[PDB]
């Protein structure tokens, strides 16, 4: 599993972040918000849905080999790193994704 | 919903040391956990997997071998055996209750562990 | 002309009468309100004794029934191993699925015992005196005496009577080493388009669509001895591999044992109490066919240990609709079929094989 | 089904829910009002059948027969009133019933004059024509056995059941060459087992090995008793069932019997027989190594009624087949007279 | 209970003859006819043999092939044809009842029969 | 089948009259008596019985492949030729005795 390393947006602009691997169509990814010096957050769980509690901003999909996080209206509590969660071929392996650093001007 | 590690602290390369974490707030003999490492400002790791009853037991590749995992029901306690420590195991150390679809995951709060001399 | 009988139709209320032969679906308690007979109780105590003398600890059941007829008769084979001065006890625990076999069989006494009664269910007798051996029918006692000494399969049914009150039950030891199901409790017919395999403890359904197929079967116990042939429809050019319900679990083989699209069932949940197998999805969830799916393995439940359920699962060449097993505990589903998105490793299997 | 049934063996009675097979060959009666596919379709059918080179039919068993004479009178009107010079005479059966090579076809269409149903429609009787299509009779000369239809008829989906009195029938689609499944009924229950249909009640029991024990046929069929409907099919010999493959008889370890084999020439000649292993009256049987091989079966009586006494075998079991008839006392084919000339006996004509 | 038998005569050797018998007093269509002939002075001797309903006939070797028996059971009336007669044929010719246990045998009188 | 040529027997005593020959033991054998001038009359059959009507000084029995007939009081109502009568191996040839001559002193 592998993002990219930072994304740049502007307040009121869409972010879009990318999760490409292996096994994914075959595997749910979850996403994970950690904001500095706490631990992380779960904001997409199984490729489409949100948890009662995050705002109806955050949605994500999955297509073939790759699974998006889009942040629809960015803003400026929006600065964390962001995760995806998979596992591997067997589902007995688990892995997380190289990390995403969101800044938003 | 309540979870507790504790454990870590400094210790010279190559001795052992060994972590727990007390669960409470949810029926534990009915989830299984997952141990997640994080080194100082870099990114998320996984660790080691513990099925609902122990069953079942899974370790990363770069850790095989040298950790160990288990669990108590009766105690509602979760530990991790470690072993041949290196300088690359310097890292925050987690106590999660991932992959839960709709009923939550819940993280611990991290215990340091530093391996130098 | 022994057997006559009539069928009434409570919708018009209507009688046809007639003689002929007549199978009963007795699986529902096949256990309650019965009165066993076993061999005798002089001839029962010796064979016992002599059981112990050879080196065999313990037995292994074949069925419900011969449970329920060790716990009825256990009170006074003590008190007549007791009165002949035998320092033996026999006791009896629950019992545990799949029966596993046992290689020993009870052996058949030259001589009874010659003090006691000459009648079961009598003699209004005092209980007898614990021991420090100990003759122990299937429990939680695979320890002391290990499934390589149990006797397993050593009665046969003589005569299963109907009485006006309560109904009567004739064993006897056999004399001959065999792994097949007793059958004098068998029955098998087939009237059109439809079929029953079916004894104590199953009823096996099949139909006819355009191949005789399998329907629904309804199991209260795994049994493992051998379905005899001479009970079975259509027995020839059939192989092993294609009966649903394994020939090691007492399977019949015969192709109204079979479905299009699944293989032998070796590691379904043969661990329950009580079964009931169904052609239908499980509650909440959905089957697709896809030729990505994933391969047979063991089988899964329906529900996690939280009690959250998987809706997304896929078949690799099976037809709808998709074979599932129906516990007390939940919705399990076939060999066959496997979830789409989700990994196993946070699912609830089977740990037990055939 | 629900019911409820006694044991008079045992003295003894219950209930339940279940299945039940029952003897509807003894005591033969006629309970059922058959029909067709459809008074119009039939009639299409039947004179497709003619101008496509098909003199008659020959009857698979009573039950066609039954079928056939009964709606033979709605047939003809229904043939006349779309101006068709064709009439259908249903004439006797006789045993045993001959395979015919050929099928009724399906029509495309249905004759579009007549009523759409199997009532009396005031019965105004046809006339009789040059033209005949013969069902089953005396009228081998006239109708060749090689151009006539056999086993083209089929039991539709609730067509039969216990409680019923219409039977419900169609013409078949395809080819085949075995009995009609909807009929059959067979079942084992302990140490008693029947393979039965409407004209057969074949008992079986066990002894120390499953065997015949009885049989009673009222018609000799030449279908093929389907495999799906019988108890233990595997590993037999065709050479050991006692009532022939070829004579609709199962491939099961249930027709067999200790010492004899296949009984290709039997009495088959007769309306109604009764298979049963007892001494003819009057007679007794010896097991000896110096007696005549197999052959014809034999009748125990002379043709002016006079009864041989001494009989033998070779390797048979006592005690011996025998058939009852009408019209006497036969013997199984091992079993032959012991110091009398076979040249004096009534012996069987037909093979199976 | 009676059998009546014709036909006899004097014949030249290679001409053709035949006898008839006729029967009453019994249902004919029962029973199995034979013809037994015998050389004046000599013994018995087998002729032919047809069953009860005329499906089955057998004939003695020595007038294998030559003779030919037949009966019509609506006129109670058995026959035999002969061909190819010979010297040795001559005798009396007898049309008889046999093998049936205790329901009695019946003979002919006979028909002299001579070739010259 | 094979008889003697002649039998002499005084007045009062038994003759005994054999007929020899194979198929015996598989086959009956009947026993006819011919006076001078007549038809022969049948008086034994099935090798034991006699039929109603003829004195009981006639028996007979067979043995393995020897027919015998016995006249129990030889007087002179019998003077008279007897035959055996019989089948050979398959019941479809039937055969005569040679024939034997019976004379009472």
């Amino acid at each position: 599993l592998t993002q990219p390393p930072s994304v740049s947006v502007s307040p009121g602009q869409t972010a879009r972040i990318t999760c490409s691997g292996d096994a994914l169509p075959k595997k749910y990814a979850y996403w994970y918000q950690q904001k500095s010096g706490q631990a992380p957050v779960l904001v997409i769980y199984e490729d489409s849905k949100r948890p009662s509690g995050i705002p109806e901003r955050f949605s994500g999909s999955s297509s073939g080999t790759m699974a998006t996080l889009t942040i629809s209206g960015a803003q400026v509590e929006d600065e964390a790193d962001y995760y995806c969660y998979s596992t591997d071929s067997s589902g007995n392996l688990y892995v997380f994704g190289t990390g995403t650093k969101v800044t938003v001007l | 919903v309540e979870l507790i590690e504790s454990g870590g602290g400094v210790v010279q390369p190559g001795r052992s040391l060994r972590l727990s974490c007390a669960a409470s707030g949810f029926t534990f003999s009915n989830y299984a956990m997952h141990w997640v490492r994080q080194a100082p400002g870099k990114g998320l790791e996984w660790v080691a997997f513990i099925s609902y009853d122990g069953s079942n037991k899974y370790y990363a590749d770069s850790v095989k071998g040298r950790f160990t995992i288990s669990r108590d029901n009766s105690k509602n306690t979760l530990s991790l055996q470690m072993n041949s420590l290196r300088a690359e195991d310097t890292a925050l150390y987690y106590c999660a209750r991932v992959f839960n679809g709709y009923e939550g995951d819940y993280w611990g709060q991290g215990t340091l562990v530093t391996v130098s001399s | 002309h022994h057997h006559h009988g009539c069928s009434v139709d409570f919708s018009k209320k209507e009688t046809r009468c007639g003689t002929g032969v007549f199978v009963y679906n007795d699986v529902e308690a096949w256990r309650d309100r019965y009165k066993y007979h076993p061999d005798s109780p002089r001839r029962l105590a010796a064979a016992v004794k002599q059981a112990w003398e050879d080196g065999i600890c313990g037995i292994s059941s074949v069925s419900r029934m011969e449970n329920i007829m060790w716990r009825s008769v256990e009170g006074e084979l003590n008190a007549i191993l007791e009165e002949n001065g035998v320092q033996l006890t026999v006791v009896v625990g629950s019992v545990k699925n799949p029966m596993w076999r046992g290689p020993q069989r009870l052996p058949v006494p030259v001589n009874e015992l010659p003090h006691g009664w000459k009648a079961w269910g009598k003699s209004y007798f005092v209980r007898a005196a614990k021991t420090n051996n100990s003759f122990v029918v299937d429990g939680d006692t695979l320890k002391e005496c290990p499934l390589k000494h149990r006797a397993w399969n050593s009665f046969l049914v003589e005569d299963h009577g109907f009485g006006v009150f309560h109904t009567s039950v004739w064993l006897k030891v056999r004399e001959d080493y065999s792994l097949e199901c007793d059958p004098a409790v068998i029955g098998t017919a087939v009237k059109g388009k439809e079929a029953v395999h079916s004894d104590l403890g199953y009823w096996i359904e099949s139909e006819k669509n355009d191949t005789w197929r399998l329907k629904r079967a309804h199991l209260i116990e795994m049994k493992t001895c051998e379905w005899p042939k001479s009970h079975t429809l259509w027995t020839d050019g059939i192989e092993e591999s294609d009966l649903i319900i394994p020939k090691s679990l007492a399977g019949p083989l015969s192709h109204h044992n079979t479905r299009e699209g699944y293989r032998t069932q070796m590691k379904g949940p043969w661990h329950s109490e009580e079964l009931e197998i169904r052609f239908e999805e499980c509650p909440g969830t959905k089957v697709h066919v896809e030729e990505t799916c994933g391969t047979r393995g063991p089988s899964l439940r329906s529900t996690t240990a939280s009690g959250r359920v998987i809706e997304e699962w896929c078949c690799r060449e099976c037809t709808m609709p998709p074979l599932s097993f129906r516990a007390k505990d939940g919705c399990w589903y076939g060999m066959e079929i496997r979830p789409r998105k989700e990994p196993e490793s946070n699912l609830v299997r089977s740990m037990v094989t055939a």
